[PDB]
């Protein structure tokens, strides 16, 4: 299988087995049992247009780290205090994706 | 994405015929019922006609049936109607619609009627393409109070609906209100547009509304000026 | 689209016991004439497994958890038993699977479904004209952002006798493993008392969260008939598996269940001779789960030690303490983005479970190259003459580039 | 067929407020309600499916609540782009009936309208038929009368209105009534007077002219 | 250093932190986010004690820890006793598993009878099941064979002088 995706230059390093960080706990988790390899090159060439390039996102809440090759596309809104925000997005609950 | 689009409306006399055409991009085509809706102008919502797939359970409505005929065609992913003998009643906007999900298969979207067409405006007019005829209505002090005063230009006596009427070649955007067209009797539209404007205003400063016909290719510019 | 024709009439909860059943291959091995261990997730025997029954219309399918994996077994005459749905919330906002016996052909989907409080499928024209014989599924009512789509040969449907056909589900690691067999059984009621391997059918490449599932029946104004199907759930456990003299296996014993099955396989034999053995010491096992810190409320200054707004040179590097506060790190997920982040002696999937000791910080800038430098046993002018690390080092060393703010035109 | 009726039918209201919509059927339909937004001049879009769930896409302040019958829509905190003529589908059985919209109107302080009348204009007697039109200027109540009167008889079956849409800055309605009449018949009468009745008026408003008087 | 905008990447400045700390040995004060519970006495419990992770029973104490101390080690080195961090009360930490268990079987090619010897427990409990024919000995808690006032020459020795058999059949 082949899994590809498209991230920051200083987040390459998160994809590994025992890592931490926000790609390695809300987006992408690779197994401790990893048989395979990542490869990853740069792409500034085809990924950026000069007033920004905003297709890509990335999940920053979760309320639990992600399982090995587990994947998740929700979009509900995430409760950070003490409050049930109704899927309005007010103050501290917040849009899980960001861009 | 997914989508829908038609074409084949525009203006017929009536006792005559013609022919939608509705093509589908993004579907799974044998899957889903196939709609037709009309929509009468300054009016409300209401279903013309339904279609299963293969096209063996078709439901029109009372109002047009046994002259109305849809097609299917599940291989160019297709919706007709033949629509027969017109009448004048018939003038509206048209609506490809899909609803459908056939219960039994496995489909996706939702159940209910999600994607919709964009229009496609058939009007039914013995007609035929005539010019606007104009008059400028005068400010006068039974339009005046206080501190405004009030005029306008009248156009009147055309069929090809869309026709536009500006204030000064654009330039007053303030008061500046055209009407609804209305249909006569006799067939064909008319409208007035008027604007305020200061009191003191009457007949100093310039206000000439320019006519345009584009169906035709009518072009005039009259002055409103208080009357003599 | 959706139409539940429950009645409110409960259920008194039935059970009965699996004997020995659920056993499969784990692996793809071929092997003869042996008596293989192996510690797995399987179905202890003689366990407590659900019997649901599909009579009760006379003058009925729960959501049910799905906690490690479980077993499933239906008996049934035709084919009433269509496939299953599974996910956690059964709903929008959270994708679900989808595995449903059409006619001939299999589909499995992983979507955003909206199904029904009671899915079921409508057959009705098996009989009238005899042709044709349309269906109804009344399983969902909105199905998109679908990812996965499989249309395969359908499953264990081929041909008195009921057919016992045999399920063993289980998600790991973002992956589904279906195995499955089919059995001509004759007597009524129950499952039999023999014994049958489970080759595997499927694995698919899913990637969702699973704790609850639910089965969808066939009824052909709907009615029911009579068949019955079987729930058990999956456990941790150990096997002693012997094959046969062609492979194929005949007989499987679990150890943690009784005394002598201790000994049968310690002993790595199907019989034991008269005698007295020892057996493992006596075991408890845990109840509950405690967690004790001290009282702290306070966050660490994450935002005056990364985002201050002058750092010291390195030859008189920084060194502030740091005590009594909450590490909570995430804090940093969005202001901040590190190019080097290395810990030593403690594993960064473990500092959220753990407390520190004697914390300091130290801070400094240096070049893009020297980075490097920043290492236990490292040779160069930092790491000679400016800043030395031990060889002992506990904890991490975190390094960003800062061209945005320390560099003048 | 099902028929299906919804209540309101012209409902007015601020910005910022609840605002409900009941929608009843002529059998029983289980779950199979869809409620539809049109604005004018737009196709219609779905905003709940199956009489209790939004789309994706649509804001968590509509609300839709269902039964065998008497199914109804909800707005809480209304905002001004949620103003718009709302209707409701059943999706049980074919062929799928509609029902008959809501339009949804902003509120507005009691505003009376300025009355104009403007008489043919000369070029237009020359062609052998007069125009007499008589305007309303800005008003909140649409739900204002023109009477025309000629020589003091009220005229019937010759005039035609139409109304503008509420204005985007002060939300007031204008209306114009136009009063056909052949020059001949033009010709044979005096006082040509309109008479608009309104709820900011305390008693009716009239304007008028006398043919041929400068 | 002189660090310009327009650097090679190797010559642009890079900010440092160094974190430094000791793990699992004195009394600590930064912990992570994780939530506390309650304190469950004389029972098996898996514990989290200032990040030090185990399995066992927790009762009360009578060591008394110097004010630098957070835990307690035995000759093997294992942690058995920890001071509570909110309570500061003192607690000792127990294994859970204990007692040797002997299986006595006439051959599985004759019956699947088995008795079974719990070697540390006297009745007069910690066994996995209660049957009848309890019956207690000097080397244990006999369970699963009737007691006979005969006596034999001895067919399986359960010692202390004590032998089982498989006679009437039970
Ligand atoms: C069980 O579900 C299956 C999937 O939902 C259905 O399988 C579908 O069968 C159709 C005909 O057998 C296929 O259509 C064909 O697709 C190919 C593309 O590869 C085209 O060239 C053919 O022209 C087209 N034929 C027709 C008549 O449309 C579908 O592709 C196929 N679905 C999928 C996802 O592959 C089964 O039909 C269904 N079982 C029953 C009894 O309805
Ligand atoms: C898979 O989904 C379940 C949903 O139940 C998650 O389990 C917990 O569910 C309860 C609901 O009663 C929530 O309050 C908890 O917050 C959930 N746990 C966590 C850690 O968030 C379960 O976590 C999900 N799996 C993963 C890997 O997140
Ligand atoms: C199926 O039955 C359920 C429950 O009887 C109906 O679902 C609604 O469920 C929510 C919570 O899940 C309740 O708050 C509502 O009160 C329920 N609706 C009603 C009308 O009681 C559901 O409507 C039923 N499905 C169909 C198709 O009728
Ligand atoms: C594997 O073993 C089975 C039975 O354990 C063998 O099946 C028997 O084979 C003998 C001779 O080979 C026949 O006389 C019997 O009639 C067979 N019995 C049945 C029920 O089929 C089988 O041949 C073995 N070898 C394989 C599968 O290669
Ligand atoms: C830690 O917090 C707990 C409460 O969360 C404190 O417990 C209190 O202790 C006093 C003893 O002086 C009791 O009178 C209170 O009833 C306790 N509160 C609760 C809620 O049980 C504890 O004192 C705190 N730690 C320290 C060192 O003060
Ligand atoms: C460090 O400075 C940055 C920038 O001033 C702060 O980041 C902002 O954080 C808030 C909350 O996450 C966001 O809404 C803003 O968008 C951030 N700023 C920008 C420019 O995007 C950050 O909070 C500061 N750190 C500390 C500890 O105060
Ligand atoms: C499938 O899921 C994606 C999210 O993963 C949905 O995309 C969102 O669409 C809404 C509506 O336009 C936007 O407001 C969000 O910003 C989108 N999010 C992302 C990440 O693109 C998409 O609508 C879903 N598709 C369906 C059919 O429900
Ligand atoms: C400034 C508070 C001092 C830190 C508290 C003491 C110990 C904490 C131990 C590890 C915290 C990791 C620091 C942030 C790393 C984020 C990882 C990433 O984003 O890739
Ligand atoms: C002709 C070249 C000299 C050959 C010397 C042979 C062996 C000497 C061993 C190691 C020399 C390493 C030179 C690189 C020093 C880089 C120091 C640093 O910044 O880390
Ligand atoms: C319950 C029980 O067994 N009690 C006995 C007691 O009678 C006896 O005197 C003692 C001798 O050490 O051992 C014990
Ligand atoms: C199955 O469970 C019930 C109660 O949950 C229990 O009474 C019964 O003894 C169990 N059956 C077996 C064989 O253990
Ligand atoms: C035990 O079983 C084996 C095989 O079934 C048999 O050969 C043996 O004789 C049996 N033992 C006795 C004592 O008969
Ligand atoms: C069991 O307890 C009794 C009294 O409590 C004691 O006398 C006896 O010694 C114990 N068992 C053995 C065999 O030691
Ligand atoms: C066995 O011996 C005991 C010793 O007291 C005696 O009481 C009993 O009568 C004898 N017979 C039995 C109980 O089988």
């Amino acid at each position: 299988y082949a899994d590809s995706f498209v991230i920051r230059g200083d987040e390459v390093r998160q994809i590994a087995p025992g890592q931490t960080g926000k790609i390695a706990d809300y987006n992408y988790k690779l197994p401790d049992d990893f048989t395979g390899c990542v490869i990853a090159w740069n792409s500034n060439n085809l990924d950026s247009k000069v007033g920004g390039n905003y297709n890509y996102l990335y999940r920053l809440f979760r309320k639990s780290n992600l399982k090995p090759f587990e994947r998740d596309i929700s979009t509900e809104i995430y409760q950070a205090g003490s409050t049930p925000c109704n899927g309005v997005e007010g103050f501290n609950c917040y849009f899980p994706l960001q861009s | 994405e997914v989508q829908l689009v038609e074409s084949g409306g525009g203006l017929v006399k009536p006792g005559r015929s013609l022919r939608l055409s509705c093509a589908a991009s993004g579907f799974t085509f044998s899957d889903y019922y196939m709609s037709w809706i009309r929509q009468a102008p300054g009016k409300g919502l209401e279903w013309v006609s339904y279609i299963s797939s293969s096209g063996s359970t078709i439901y029109y409505a009372d109002s047009v049936r046994g002259r109305f005929t849809i097609s299917r065609d599940n291989a160019k992913n297709s919706l007709y109607l033949q629509m027969n003998t017109l009448r004048a009643e018939d003038t509206a906007v048209y609506y490809c619609a899909r609803g459908g999900w056939e219960l039994r298969s496995l489909a996706g979207g939702y159940y209910g009627m999600d994607v919709w067409g964009q229009g496609t405006t058939v009007t039914v007019s013995s007609a035929s393409t005539k010019g606007p005829s104009v008059f400028p209505l005068a400010p006068s002090s039974k339009s005046t109070s206080g501190g405004t005063a009030a005029l306008g230009c009248l156009v009147k006596d055309y069929f090809p609906e869309p026709v536009t009427v500006s204030w000064n070649s654009g330039a007053l955007t303030s008061g500046v209100h055209t009407f609804p067209a209305v249909l006569q009797s006799s067939g064909l539209y008319s409208l007035s547009s008027v604007v305020t404007v200061p009191s003191s205003s009457l007949g100093t400063q310039t206000y000439i509304c320019n006519v345009n016909h584009k169906p035709s290719n009518t072009k005039v510019d009259k002055k409103v000026e208080p009357k003599s | 689209q959706c139409v539940n024709l429950t009645t409110r009439t409960q259920l008194p909860p039935a059970y009965t016991n699996s004997f020995t059943r659920g056993v499969y291959y784990p692996d793809k091995v071929f092997r003869s004439s042996v008596l293989h261990s192996t510690q797995d997730l399987f179905l202890p025997f003689f366990s407590n497994v659900t019997w649901f029954h599909a009579i009760h219309v006379s003058g009925d399918n729960p959501v049910l958890p799905f906690n490690d994996g479980v077993y499933f077994a239906s008996t049934e005459k035709s084919n009433i038993i269509r496939g299953w749905i599974f996910g956690t919330t059964l709903d929008s906002k959270t994708q679900s699977l989808l595995i449903v016996n059409n006619a001939t052909n299999v589909v499995i989907k992983v979507c955003e479904f909206q199904f029904c409080n009671d899915p079921f499928l409508g057959v009705y024209y098996h009989k009238n004209n005899k042709s044709w014989m349309e269906s109804e599924f009344r399983v969902y009512s909105s199905a998109n952002n679908c990812t996965f789509e499989y249309v395969s040969q359908p499953f264990l449907m081929d041909l008195n006798f009921k057919n016992l056909r045999e399920f063993v589900f289980k998600n790991i690691d973002g992956y589904f493993k279906i195995y499955s067999k089919h059995t001509p059984i004759n007597l009524v009621r129950d499952l039999p008392q023999g014994f049958s391997a489970l080759e595997p059918l499927v694995d698919l490449p899913i990637g969702i969260n699973i704790t609850r599932f639910q089965t969808l029946l066939a009824l052909h104004g709907w009615t029911a008939g009579a068949a019955a199907y079987y729930v058990g759930y999956l456990q941790p456990r150990t096997f002693l598996l012997k094959y046969n003299e062609n492979g194929t296996i005949t007989d499987a014993v679990d150890c943690a269940l009784d005394p002598l099955s201790e000994t049968k396989c310690t002993l790595k034999s199907f019989t034991v001779e008269k005698g007295i053995y020892q057996t493992s010491n006596f075991r408890v096992q845990p109840t509950e789960s405690i967690v004790r810190f001290p009282n702290i409320t306070n966050l660490c200054p994450f935002g005056e030690v990364f985002n201050a707004t002058r750092f010291a040179s390195v030859y008189a590097w920084n060194r502030k303490r740091i005590s009594n506060c909450v590490a909570d790190y995430s804090v940093l997920y969005n202001s901040a983005s590190f190019s080097t982040f290395k810990c030593y002696g403690v594993s960064p999937t473990k500092l959220n479970d753990l407390c520190f000791t004697n914390v300091y910080a130290d801070s400094f800038v240096i070049r893009g190259d020297e980075v490097r430098q920043i290492a236990p046993g490292q040779t160069g002018k930092i790491a000679d003459y400016n800043y030395k690390l031990p060889d002992d080092f506990t904890g991490c060393v975190i390094a960003w580039n800062s061209n945005n703010l320390d560099s003048k035109v | 067929d099902i028929v299906m009726t919804q209540t309101p039918f012209t409902l007015s209201a601020s910005v910022g407020d609840r605002v409900t919509i009941t929608c009843r059927a002529s059998q029983g339909i289980r779950n199979d309600l869809g409620w539809y937004q049109q604005k004018p001049g737009k196709a219609p879009k779905c905003l709940i499916y199956a009489a209790s769930s939004l789309l994706s896409g649509v804001p968590s302040r509509f609300s839709g609540s269902g039964s065998g019958t008497e199914f109804t829509l909800t707005i809480s905190s209304l905002q001004p782009e949620d103003f718009a003529t709302y209707y409701c589908l059943q999706h049980n059985s074919y062929p799928w009936t509609f029902g008959q919209g809501t339009k949804l109107e902003i509120k507005r302080t009691v505003a009376a309208p300025s009355v104009f009348i403007f008489p043919p204009s000369d070029e237009q007697l020359k062609s052998g038929t007069a125009s007499v039109v008589c305007l309303l200027n800005n008003f909140y109540p649409r739900e204002a009368k023109v009477q025309w009167k000629v020589d003091n008889a009220l005229q019937s079956g010759n005039s035609q209105e139409s109304v503008t849409e509420q204005d985007s800055k002060d939300s007031t309605y204008s209306l114009s009534s136009t009063l056909t009449l052949s020059k001949a018949d033009y010709e044979k009468h005096k006082v040509y007077a309109c008479e608009v009745t309104h709820q900011g008026l305390s008693s009716p408003v009239t304007k008028s002219f006398n043919r041929g008087e400068c | 250093y002189g660090f310009q905008p327009t650097n090679g990447v190797g010559y642009q400045p890079y900010r440092v932190v160094v974190l430094s700390f000791e793990l699992l040995h004195a009394p600590a004060t930064v912990c992570g986010p994780k939530k506390s519970t309650n304190l469950v006495k004389n029972k098996c419990v898996n514990f989290n004690f200032n990040g030090l992770t185990g399995t066992g029973v927790l009762t009360e104490s009578n060591k008394k820890f110097l004010p630098f101390q957070q835990f307690g080690r035995d000759i093997a080195d294992t942690t058995d006793a920890v001071r509570d961090p909110q309570t500061l009360e003192i607690l000792d930490i127990t294994p859970c598993s204990f007692g040797g268990v002997s299986v006595i079987t006439p051959g599985t090619n004759t019956s699947n009878q088995v008795a079974v010897l719990y070697q540390d427990v006297n009745c007069t409990w910690r066994v996995y099941s209660t049957g009848s024919n309890v019956f207690q000995t000097r080397a244990g808690c006999l369970i699963g064979a009737e007691h006979v006032n005969n006596s034999y020459e001895c067919d399986i020795p359960i010692g202390a002088g004590i032998c089982a058999s498989y006679q009437t059949q039970s």
